[PDB]
């Protein structure tokens, strides 16, 4: 036959070369005789090269090997939302089959220079440090970067969690689904973290693609594209989508397994000198849609492993130079007690006001000025000091401790409008470090029993109209005296 | 009608098989017909056995070992002229605006030798910018090479913006954009800020060109798109005179690519990861940007310097070919000063009394060491206050003030943004109205009345509106 | 078609070029492709040669026709190349026609032996009040000058070119220098630019240049220093004096990286290749000073090397610093502030120029040298006590720093600069302002031109200083200092 098919030449390492095959194309599925798929990433003059999917004691030389026809791809469609697959789509969940609309290719061309509108549409992440300081807008990618055990998922979870507020809604234009990549991490992981999406009740509008620890390289390789195709579906389809890859760190590490091992030139730290391509053939994918393609969005979250803080490492220099900002989190301040330890003098959002609840743009405008003076002046904490240097280090210290933040408790755009109000303009001043805490926790509640009326307002409006403020300048002080 | 078949596929890298002596020469252009549209290759290297590696300009996923590869006779070839101002243009010449073809009157090779040494013209010249802080202090040279420093939140895309305009109206030359690595949602965002501006008019006349080349193209095409703009921009110079703009965003994307399509050739890295023949592939861009006795090139091209290592052999290797620097600065911004040129840090190798003249370099010297002794005393007038100021001190810093807001000017592209009309200073009034300033003939007007304002005629009248 | 006199390509590829046949080549001898391309026999094996190319890939196909040249990579060289600029294989390039050659040496030629030389004793006068006082260069000589980027490492090799207008208009054969300035991957226009400079100034015409600029292949940069080299060593050769000024040899060892990695040879230090040192060391040992039974003619180089960000235990700097007979080493923190030539004195020496000062300035410049190495002590230290006994070297250095400053294609005659350092060292200026000692010389030497050029002329014809002569500055200083 030949064309079609192929006989192994010599296996080993997660690599078959195989002879025949002369009609595949490059990075067709092909599949052999054990019932262990692969995929063509080698055409080579008398040979192609195939990294399998799966382990390669099932493989021997000879062995007759079949092309699919088709390029790798995956089902997407909302049959998919509150399903765990595996990078190739495969339900792993123990639910059943999953009904796609269609199906779609994993590589797939980004959204041209065309049709593309501006970044417009907050992705309220729920997170007072990130919401005042970072914001994210829809078709954003805002990477969310650190050394190991810093909160970078957590920056990811809490966020996906908060979009319980409109996806229990009937208006689909605010809706965020939800897709989680996960890459490299152990499977208990993968399932402990669905176990607390189930229990926050946030899995009903998300996806996770699991490619884990002990999978095959090209599946780790592949889970980010196939997961973005999966996205791109709601994208494509005038919706909401955020994806949140983590991480691309442990994806760098597996192509440059499958490049090392397929013999490619190696360049430095001996990733190929294409994977720059990679992350950014990913990563340019999420978009905000003209008016005349949808209006869909896809939005990136992506994650990267630093080590010691060192952007300068070869990945963390690609993704950093690819996105939109970074969400920057540090092990000293997660000590000290800053939960998100977010470092802002670090964080951007390169898209920033024009992604942020004008509310929220209108009390934090000055908030962002603030904490940079407080970080000049800082190392002044440890007494002969001006009425100019004191003041500023009180209010930083407040504005810092108000920016604190359990795990798992998103604050709603009108919770924290009047609490970034207060910090702001002063009214916090008189309180006790220790009782910025409870205060918080005091003052929403009453807010709520009393000013259910601006709160409302803040919600709907988005807005604050001058009446607004001094109705917040009353309620706030009201409650300080007391 | 030259054939081949593909016979090896790895990546972005693409082996092809040719008949005795009808292989096609290094940097030809070759065809594949993909149901997308069609897959450009460029030849790189003869392997023997006639067979031919090359790099793809677009992504090689569906290839086939067989498939037909049609030889184009030449490099890439894109559209040149009148008729590529107001579009967007990839790599290999194609539109991708959705506005139909560039019914362009020619196409041009995007590899084309430099001028020759001869060619060579003999005495640098400025180019007149129309912008004060940069005609006065960091002059452009004309045919030379600036490079343009900071990112976000300094007002690039203006600067840019009203560098296009000015060179138009003041020159009649027209200008090129390319965006090399650039991210999508920028490019986008440029274009639909060009036509805000007006400095792109879809139904009028249209002052620049978009060249774009962006981060999820392959290697080949990132590393190439910089000779497509300036091929464009090479046409407007050699067959219409014209003094011609080639933006560069950004120069660093292109040496990262040029370094990347190194490592998937097989090719040895040199120090530090970067290709062996990063200075070649420096020089076989640079060079071409020049003064020839038709006109001339001169390009602004956004430098990124990496962990501010000036070292690292990518800005240096940038830096050997600038002639002037542009910097841009969150400190000149937050200060109220547009645009936000840095007056002591952008420098000009053309500030010089041979080639501006010593009244030009006189008048630029003063303002310097003015500001200068300005800054260091930034750090006491906040202890002493600043009643404990000498003789001439009390005086040069009231006046460095003064000098401090005449460096700002309204935009003529901002306008629509702003309100206020635009001025195009020229450099006669420049050089004379802060020769005024200096030697004390406008002690008396008030700080208000310099600032955002054009020509030293424009203090004057605003200074008797700040008195109605 | 012989397989013995022609060639066929196998691959081309990587700047190299596979031909088969060739089978009467010579190790190291040029080719000619199809396109008129030519290239140079690097590696010879059974069934092929390797050849690098001196131009662009594209201008060579596989199965192409290649004939041999019978010769060795080599250049024109003779008297008729003065007042020229060819490429690195000698092909004119200013438009100004055919090289009218006295014939045609190797690229590749061996430096003079142990036998053949003399010692340095004759001066090479580069105007420059720093330079000639501090870091005398002889006739003979290899000096490096050594600097990061933007220091005038250039300026100085150029008005020391500038500087030789002086004798070279003259009757006398043997002070005349004749100069060779090589660019290495420098800008097509800085040299265009930099020959008009050469033009104005009237230097074009005892002068070489010698181009392989930026967008030029590697081995055409690679191999321009040493074409320069065998076009420098025929004045050398007969008994005239050449000055070659390589600029720069950072460029040139960066152009032979990229062929040895191309070539895949192991890289060491920096992804140099294990003979860079080699490479400099064959070119710089061509300069020499020989011995009368030889001609006495003397190559004299210049080479400059850019460091980064002012380190020079790089391994480039510190190769050549171990070839070079010295360093003039510019420093960026002393032409920011406009100390410029800037001429870091203490970091800075002449190994072998010593011989080769003019007696009149080794006179007035007695251990100034040490004293400015030396003024950089107290100042220092300084910035802790107010002493008035240490506060004179303070004023002599700060002064002195002042003197030695210069405007650029301004060299400066002997004898224009010994009364300079008279009134330096001798304390002259202590009373006068700092902002005036620019306004000093100006003065200084209009008024030694109007009145006192027989002490003028004096010192241009002796080469010494007589102490009557110096009895004499003493009255002229003191003079004019008083008004
Ligand atoms: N806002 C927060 N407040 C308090 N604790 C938090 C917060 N965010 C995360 N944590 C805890 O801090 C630890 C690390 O957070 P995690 O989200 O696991 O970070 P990570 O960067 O994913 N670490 P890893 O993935 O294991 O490299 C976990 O115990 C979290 O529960
Ligand atoms: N004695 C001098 N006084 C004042 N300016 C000078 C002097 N010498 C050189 N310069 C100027 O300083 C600048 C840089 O000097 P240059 O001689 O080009 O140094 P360089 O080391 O060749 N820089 P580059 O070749 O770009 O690495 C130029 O504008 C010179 O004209
Ligand atoms: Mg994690
Ligand atoms: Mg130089």
């Amino acid at each position: 036959n030949l064309n079609e098919t192929g006989r192994v030449l010599a296996v080993g390492d997660g690599i078959a070369r195989v002879f025949g095959l002369n009609n595949i194309q490059a990075e067709e599925l092909v599949e052999f005789s054990s019932g262990v798929k692969g995929m063509a990433l080698n055409l080579e003059p008398g040979q192609v090269g195939i990294v399998l999917f799966g382990s390669d004691r099932l493989v021997k030389e000879g062995e007759l090997v079949k092309r699919t026809g088709n390029i790798v791809d995956v089902p997407v469609g909302p049959g998919l939302l509150g399903r765990v697959v595996d990078a190739l789509g495969n339900p792993i969940d123990g639910k059943g089959p999953i009904d796609a609309a269609g199906r779609s290719r994993a590589q797939v061309k980004a959204p041209g220079i065309l049709p593309r509108r501006s970044v417009h549409e907050p992705v309220q992440t729920g997170l007072k440090a990130v919401d005042a300081l970072v914001p994210i807008g829809r078709g954003q990618r805002e990477l969310i970067i650190g050394d190991r055990q810093t909160g970078k998922t957590a920056v990811a979870l809490d966020t996906i969690l908060n979009q319980k507020r409109w996806n229990n809604g009937s208006d689909e234009s605010k809706k965020l689904y939800c897709v989680y990549v996960a890459v490299g991490q152990k499977r208990s992981t993968v399932a402990q973290l669905v176990q607390t999406l189930e229990q926050h009740d946030a899995m009903k509008y998300s996806i996770i693609v699991a490619a884990t620890a002990s999978e095959a390289a090209p599946l780790q390789y592949l889970a980010p594209f196939t997961a973005a195709s999966i996205g791109e579906w709601f994208r494509d389809n005038g919706k909401h989508a955020l994806i949140v890859y983590d991480d691309l760190s442990k994806q760098a590490v597996a192509y440059r397994q499958l490049s090392l091992l397929l013999r490619r030139p190696p360049g430095r730290e001996a990733y190929p000198g294409d994977v720059f391509y990679l992350h950014s053939r990913l990563l340019e994918r999420a978009a905000k849609l003209s008016e005349k393609e949808g209006s869909g969005s896809l939005t990136a979250l992506p994650v990267i492993e630093t080590q010691g803080g060192d952007v300068s490492a070869y990945i963390p220099t690609n993704v950093i130079s690819i996105t939109d900002g970074q969400i920057f989190l540090e092990a000293e301040l997660f000590y000290k007690g800053i939960r998100p330890a977010i470092n802002v003098g670090l964080s951007v959002s390169r898209v920033g006001s024009a992604a942020q609840v004008k509310a929220l743009k209108q009390v934090a405008g000055s908030l962002k000025l603030f904490l940079a003076q407080y970080r000049e002046v800082a190392a002044f904490a440890q007494s002969d000091l001006d009425a100019s240097t004191k003041q500023t280090l009180v209010r930083g210290e407040r504005l810092t401790q108000l920016l604190k933040q359990n795990q798992y408790s998103p604050l709603a755009t009108e919770e924290q409008v009047p609490l970034i109000y207060a910090g702001v303009n002063g009214h916090l001043d008189g309180i006790e470090l220790s009782r910025i805490g409870e205060f918080e926790s005091s003052f929403l509640s009453y807010l709520k029993s009393n000013h259910n009326e601006l709160l409302t307002e803040i919600r709907e409006k988005g807005e604050l109209s001058k009446e607004l403020l001094a109705s917040l300048k009353s309620a706030t002080e009201s409650f300080v005296a007391t | 009608p030259i054939t081949g078949k593909v016979t090896a596929v790895i990546g972005a890298i693409v082996d092809v098989h040719f008949e005795q002596s009808e292989l096609p020469a290094i940097l030809n252009a070759l065809e594949i017909k993909t149901p997308q549209g069609k897959l450009v290759l460029e030849v790189a290297q003869h392997l023997g056995e006639n067979t031919v590696r090359t790099i793809a300009m677009d992504g090689t996923e569906g290839l086939v070992r067989g498939e037909k590869v049609l030889d184009t006779g030449g490099p890439i070839s894109v559209p040149v002229g009148r008729e590529t101002l107001g579009r967007i243009i990839n790599v290999i010449g194609e539109p991708i605006d959705e506005r139909g073809p560039i019914k362009s009157k020619l196409r041009k090779p995007i590899h084309a030798d430099p001028p020759s040494f001869a060619e060579q013209s003999t005495s640098a010249e400025i180019l007149e910018t129309g912008i004060k802080v940069v005609d006065l202090l960091a002059p452009y040279a004309r045919g030379g090479k600036i490079g343009l420093f900071g990112g976000a939140g300094v007002g690039k895309t203006v600067f840019i913006q009203e560098l296009i305009n000015n060179i138009a109206k003041a020159h009649g030359g027209f200008s090129v954009f390319t965006g090399v690595g650039e991210r999508t949602r920028e490019g986008n965002d440029l274009y639909r800020e060009m036509k805000e501006t007006g400095v792109i008019n879809l139904e009028g006349e249209s002052k620049v060109a978009l060249v774009f080349g962006q981060m999820n193209e392959p290697p080949g095409a990132r590393a190439r798109v910089a000779l497509t703009g300036l091929t464009i921009a090479e046409y407007f110079r050699d067959e219409e005179g014209q003094d011609v703009l080639l933006f560069i965003d950004n120069i660093f994307r292109f040496t990262q690519a040029g370094s990347e399509v190194s490592a998937l050739l097989g090719r040895i890295p040199s120090a530090f990861g970067y290709q062996p023949t990063l200075a070649t592939d420096m020089g076989l861009l640079q060079e071409r940007i020049t003064t020839t006795k038709k006109g001339s090139v001169t390009s602004v091209q956004a430098v990124y310097v990496p962990a501010d290592d000036l070292t690292d052999p990518a800005p240096a290797t940038t830096f050997a070919h600038l002639d002037a620097t542009t910097v841009l600065s969150r400190g000149i911004s937050e200060l109220g000063i547009y645009p936000a040129v840095d007056p002591l840090d952008s420098k000009s190798r053309l500030l010089d009394a041979a080639v501006v003249g010593q009244e030009h370099y006189d008048v630029a010297s003063k303002v310097q060491e003015t500001l200068q002794t300005y800054k260091s005393l930034q750090d006491i007038i906040a202890i002493l206050g600043m009643d404990e100021l000498s003789e001439q001190d009390k005086l040069t810093v009231e006046r460095a003030r003064k000098i401090q807001r005449f460096l700002s000017q309204p935009f003529a592209v901002a306008e629509v943004f702003t309100g206020i009309p635009g001025k195009l200073v020229r450099l006669k009034d420049t050089v004379a109205s802060f020769k005024a300033v200096l030697e004390g003939k406008y002690d008396n007007i008030p700080e208000h009345a310099f600032y955002m304002v054009g020509g030293i005629e424009d203090v004057v009248a605003k200074a008797e509106k700040l008195a109605a």
